């Protein structure tokens, strides 16, 4: 019942943010709207985009029917019928709960989960209504209450369970790449890609597999990289299914700087067809264009922009403005000079850099310990 | 400052000869020396405790010689029970 | 300098320790 | 004066008489502002204006504290330029007060080239200096890891 | 009472200027 | 405890730094990509 | 009556008296400490006044009727408190005053009767005895009579109770002064009187004679000793200088007054701060901007001030000046998110070469920039901006020439170029150097650091510092 819901949220994303999507979102997704019983969570997309649609008072006597039934079923079921803990009343709870997931609104349904948690005595019934509310609350992006069931899953529930929460490692990495958690610990968990079979528990796997190859270049520029992205093979096969994301990274590999130019901004565009690119479309684009200089301004201390004029790519004057706002941004340590053309960096001898990180972790201690030295002594 | 036992006695109980006109000092000063790690500078505070107040009623004294003769070492006992006398 | 460094905690922490025991055998006493 | 610290600290006594109005005070926290921005040029050619008298006597130590500080700017490691050299850097062509800096000091007008003495002195080789006065910071180190006994 | 107290003060801060003089001297010789 | 002053009362995860505003010159890069490649 | 008239009975009486036992027994405290053991330095003195500053002004703001601020003056109208008989005839009152208020009621106040709850409370055989009982039973009708703000024959009843508490003061530290010392109490309390005398002649005037009368206070104090007396007093004598148009006598003042390191990091924040405003002022610059922020680093335990939202709004100023980007996106904390808007937009512009904007930002926030008192940028950016854009190039670039760098910094000049980047130099923007052959601007020599002793005077700023740290933190942790 929870299944074809990460595609609705895209659809419902793609539609409400820009405005000039607005062709195909209005198609399919009024098919999914009257459809699924979708009769709660669906005003918000249709005052938004349309004005009116009389469909609306047929599926509310319909899923009132459907739910004054199943008022009536599992009543007579606590009336008539006596067993308690995990028995044919507590299925029928969570077929109350399945109900207002996918038709009914969020405040049901999670007045349901914490009515039937403290009716559950078993572990993989408290692990499946974790997983209920970890999947809605990705679906309403609640960035509050997984503050409190993801602590309440991997301290009370995941120490029984043997490999049943790969699912929850690909969840909590999904909400690092939408929090900002993507710089090392998001291609840290997104190394161990193996599930092919995609169900309640998994995503799209091909959108898993464009997700797992963006991250790897980020964490780790080249501590080996080669050995897990190129010389794996479960991921090998399957950007081997891909000929742009294949190109991108060959286009970085090989340091075919003109066409891994070309291969950068075609993925930008793919990236607005989205629904978690929001801390994404202004810094992947910059963390690797700063990414790309710096490993072309290593191996070359005496480099001239006159043969960056064909070998990055094209152009003069774009890439000595360009150059100068990373160096007056604090990063790429490296000078440049205009009437002698020559990019002469002044990169540190793994001594001065190490200077510099004794003095910015030094008095970042010690401002602390005096801070702490006068809220003590009255 | 000095490592002979006999000459630290006799510079500790000197502080009698040289106080006992103010009997406000005596407790002040053997009561620290007369907790070192030696029994002869435990010794010589406790007689100069002594010959320092002669015939007072003073319950400090009486108070510092009190822990003086519970004391495993013999002749440091014997100190504490000249100067319980005097007092 | 972590001489300078670890000997400042050193003595800041014997002074936290001292500062709690006697604050709390003054506000008991009486 | 040359007087910056003392030129500020006076500027609170006027609420708002510094911009709506008040050319007298408006004029010198105009001209402070050149001399901040960096333009000569508009320093002297607002010179030739004035709300009430000539400013005669403020205007010449002004000329007498600028023009120092410009030979003390152009008194450094460099040994010769021409004359459109102090075409630019200083002023007027060919008055008496290129005599003056001649009569001085030097810059001494030989065939069209001025002559600017100069030199550098080197001093790397030094571990003397910071042998004694280290040595000094090392034991007072050592004296200080001690001494509350 | 206004001299009398005045040389008591003294003496109370003589003896006691001597009473962390020596004390502190031994705590160099007791680390030894 | 007053001072003898006066009060006056990802873009949310408690980010940022020190640019990440500053440019907004065009800032999509199918167009500076693109404008750049014509330009030779 | 049949709403709120039931929620009347309950409020009166259990604050009434846990109050007033609080106050007694710390006043007992008080009395003991005061009688024997002087050394007091622990001692609740401090927490008391704690409790006055924070408590008595947050729970009551009005004189609190059915007699429990209103009948504090019955009650202690009647003191003599000199023999011990007479003293337990007076705790005899105690019981009895109490009761009587508690039961039924007493003696009522309409904000017109402060003259006979004032001169017979200090009459009626009163003595020498307790100071800091006739301080604060003198100090605690002066909280709820400034609060009420109703401004009806009130102003003169506040300008007697002073002058009676200033006679009051004059009379401890001149006469029977033998080991009563009130300072760590009557300090606050000049503080607070001085407050609403200076705010109820803000209301109306200026003043004037509140500090020929600080100037004669701290004349009498500061032989004596020092211990937080000359410190509160010196920065009311400084807050009112800096209020006003004249910086040179607050120069003078600062010029030349030690101090003695005791202030119970109270007034190391505020004196930290005013410092900070005059050597900016000056034209101090590097030693201003850190000790601003030595005072907001000092005591972050605060929520909304206005001290902690005030010394941060100046220190992002002064660091635009240096040149120094205060944090771009660092300063949006959740205490103050509203007094960022005149300057978030003002960094954005000084950042930037852009003046048209800038002059779009100060124009429209110029009225927010005269009220908070920062209007002393007028002069000061305009130099910023002009040395921000050669500062980037500089740091940037290595080798420009001087028609580049006129063409980019939007000047049209290649004839001044030159004489920017002499005065870059001359006020230490960047060590550069100009060939004055044909446009020559180079950069400094190959950057060296590890082999020239520069890591050694880093390092020997941070050894006997905090070797300074362990030293302090010695010799304050024993205690008996």
């Amino acid at each position: 019942p929870k299944n074809p819901d990460l595609r609705i949220a895209q659809l419902r994303f793609l539609l409400s943010l820009p405005e000039h999507r607005g062709d195909a979102a209005v198609r399919d997704e009024l098919m999914a709207a009257v459809r699924d019983n979708n009769m709660a969570p669906y005003y918000e997309a249709l005052c938004k985009s349309l004005d009116w649609q009389i469909d609306v008072d047929l599926l509310n006597k319909m899923k009132k029917a459907n739910e004054d039934e199943l008022k009536r079923l599992d009543e007579e079921l606590e009336d008539a019928e006596k067993n308690l803990g995990e028995s044919e009343i507590r299925d029928a709870m969570m077929a109350k709960a399945e109900y207002l997931c996918r038709i009914g609104d969020k405040e049901g349904a999670l007045t349901a989960f914490r009515k039937t948690y403290d009716k559950t005595v078993a572990l993989g019934h408290r692990l499946d209504i974790v997983f209920y509310l970890l999947r809605i609350g990705l679906f309403y992006m609640d960035n509050d209450l997984i503050t409190r069931n993801t602590e309440k899953a991997k301290s009370l529930i995941e120490e029984g369970g043997d490999w049943d929460r790969r699912n929850r490692l690909k969840v909590y990495q999904g909400l690092y790449c939408v929090a900002i958690r993507d710089f090392k610990q998001a291609a840290e968990l997104f190394l161990d890609t193996v599930s092919t079979f995609t169900s309640y528990e998994l995503m799209d796997y091909k959108t898993f597999v464009t997700y797992t190859v963006y991250v790897s270049m980020i964490a780790l520029e080249r501590p080996d990289l080669r050995e897990k992205v190129i010389k794996g093979a479960e991921i090998l096969e399957v950007l081997h299914s891909l000929p742009a994301v294949r190109q991108y990274l060959f286009s970085l590999y090989e340091c075919r700087y003109s066409v891994f130019f070309q291969s950068l901004a075609v993925v930008e565009q793919e990236m607005k067809k989205d629904w978690l690119f929001a801390p994404h479309y202004r810094y992947y684009v910059r963390e690797m264009r700063i990414h790309a200089y710096s490993q072309l301004l290593e191996s070359y201390r005496s480099l001239t922009l006159g043969y960056m004029a064909e070998a990055f790519g094209v152009g003069v004057e774009f890439i000595d403005q360009e150059l100068s706002r990373f160096i007056a941004a604090g990063r790429l340590h490296c000078k440049i000079d205009k009437v002698n053309e020559i990019v002469e960096t002044n990169r540190p001898d793994s001594k001065n850099w190490q200077y510099q990180e004794t003095i910015k972790k030094g008095d970042l201690l010690l401002n602390r310990v005096q801070k702490l030295s006068r809220v003590i002594n009255m | 400052s000095d490592v002979n036992d006999d000459v630290r006695r006799a510079a500790v109980e000197s502080l009698g000869f040289i106080l006992f006109r103010t009997p406000e000092q005596c407790p002040s000063v053997v009561s620290l020396l007369s907790e070192s790690y030696n029994p002869h500078v435990r010794y010589g505070a406790a007689m100069a405790l002594g010959i320092c107040c002669a015939g007072t009623g003073n319950k400090e004294a009486i108070n510092l010689l009190e822990p003086m003769t519970n004391d495993p070492v013999n002749y440091v006992r014997q100190g504490a029970l000249i100067a319980s006398a005097l007092i | 300098y972590l001489a300078s460094l670890i000997r400042s905690v050193v003595a800041l922490h014997n002074l936290i320790n001292n500062k709690i025991a006697n604050r709390d055998a003054e506000k008991k006493e009486g | 004066q040359n007087r910056v610290a003392e030129f500020h600290t006076e500027l609170e006594r006027l609420p708002a008489k510094d911009i709506q109005t008040n050319v007298y005070i408006k004029h010198p926290v105009s001209l402070e502002q050149y001399l901040m921005e960096g333009s000569y040029n508009k320093v002297f050619l607002a010179k030739g204006n004035i709300p009430a008298e000539s400013y005669t006597f403020f205007i010449d130590i002004l000329l007498d504290t600028i023009r120092d500080e410009i030979a003390g700017c152009i008194e450094k490691a460099y040994e010769k330029i021409l004359f459109t050299e102090a075409t630019r850097i200083l002023f007027f062509n060919t008055p008496k007060k290129m005599t003056d800096y001649a009569k001085k000091r030097g810059w001494v007008l030989g065939p069209n080239n001025y002559y600017s003495f100069a030199s550098q002195q080197q001093k790397p080789e030094d571990t003397t200096i910071p042998s004694t006065e280290l040595a000094k910071q090392v034991i007072e180190y050592a004296r200080q890891l001690e001494m509350i006994v | 009472d206004l001299y009398s107290r005045y040389k008591k003060l003294q003496q109370e801060l003589e003896f006691l200027e001597v009473q962390e003089e020596y004390i502190k001297d031994e705590q160099k010789n007791l680390k030894k | 405890m007053s001072e003898k002053k006066q009060p006056v009362d990802e873009d949310n995860w408690d980010d940022d730094n020190v640019e990440d505003d500053f440019s907004n010159q065009l800032r999509a890069e199918l167009e500076k990509h693109g404008y750049k490649m014509e330009t030779s | 009556p049949p709403g709120g008239g039931e929620q009347e009975p309950p409020p009166p009486p259990a604050p009434q008296d846990v109050e007033m036992k609080e106050e007694a027994a710390t006043g007992g405290g008080s009395t003991g400490e005061a009688d024997g053991k002087t050394a007091a330095a622990a001692a609740e003195h401090s927490q008391r006044e704690l409790d006055t500053v924070t408590l008595e002004d947050i729970k009551e703001h009005v004189k609190q009727l059915e007699k429990a601020v209103s009948g504090k003056e019955p009650r202690f109208v009647l003191r003599a408190l000199r023999m011990l008989p007479s003293t337990s005839r007076r705790l005899n009152h105690y019981v009895l005053y109490k009761a009587v208020q508690g039961f039924f009621t007493s003696n009522n106040a309409t904000r017109d009767f402060l003259l006979p709850f004032l001169e017979e409370p200090m009459d009626t055989e009163a003595d020498l005895q307790f100071r800091p009982r006739t301080g604060k039973a003198a100090s605690t009708p002066l909280l709820p009579e400034v609060e009420a703000y109703l401004q009806l024959l009130v102003v003169i009843f506040m300008m007697n109770s002073k002058r009676y508490k200033e006679a009051q003061k004059i009379s401890d530290d001149l006469m029977q002064k033998i080991s009563t010392q009130n300072r760590r109490a009557l300090d606050l309390v000049a503080a607070k009187c001085y407050y609403y005398h200076a705010r109820v002649y803000e209301f109306l005037d200026k003043l004037d004679v509140v500090r020929s009368f600080l100037h004669a206070r701290l004349r009498t104090a500061t032989l004596r000793h020092d211990a937080d007396g000359q410190a509160t007093l010196l920065n009311l004598l400084l807050r009112n200088y800096l209020h006003y148009s004249l910086y040179d006598q607050a120069e003078k003042l600062v010029s030349k007054s030690v101090f003695p390191e005791q202030a119970n990091n109270n007034e190391w924040a505020r004196y930290l701060y005013y410092t900070g405003r005059i050597k900016a002022i000056q034209l101090e610059y590097s030693e201003a901007r850190r000790t601003m922020t030595n005072a907001l680093r000092k005591a972050p335990q605060h929520t909304a001030v206005g001290f902690k939202q005030t010394v941060h709004k100046l220190l992002i100023v002064v660091e635009l000046l240096l040149g120094e980007i205060p944090d771009r996106l660092q300063f949006r904390q959740p205490s103050l998110k509203r007094s960022l808007m005149p300057y978030f937009l003002l960094t954005q512009a000084v950042r930037t070469g852009n003046l048209a904007k800038f002059n779009q930002v100060l124009d429209q926030f110029g009225e927010k920039f005269q009220a908070d008192g920062t209007y002393t940028l007028i002069i000061r950016l305009r130099h910023n901006v002009i040395k921000t854009g050669v500062r980037m190039i500089s740091l940037s670039y290595s080798r420009i020439s001087l028609a580049d760098i006129a063409q980019k910094l939007q000047l049209d000049s290649p004839e001044d170029a030159e004489f920017i980047v002499a005065k870059a130099i001359r006020d230490g923007v960047i060590e550069a150097s100009i060939n004055h052959e044909k446009g020559y601007v180079q950069s400094k020599e190959m950057i060296d650091i590890y082999s020239t002793r520069e890591p050694q005077l880093a390092f020997h700023q941070r050894i006997s510092f905090c070797l300074d740290i362990h030293n302090m933190s010695v010799k304050a942790m024993r205690f008996p």
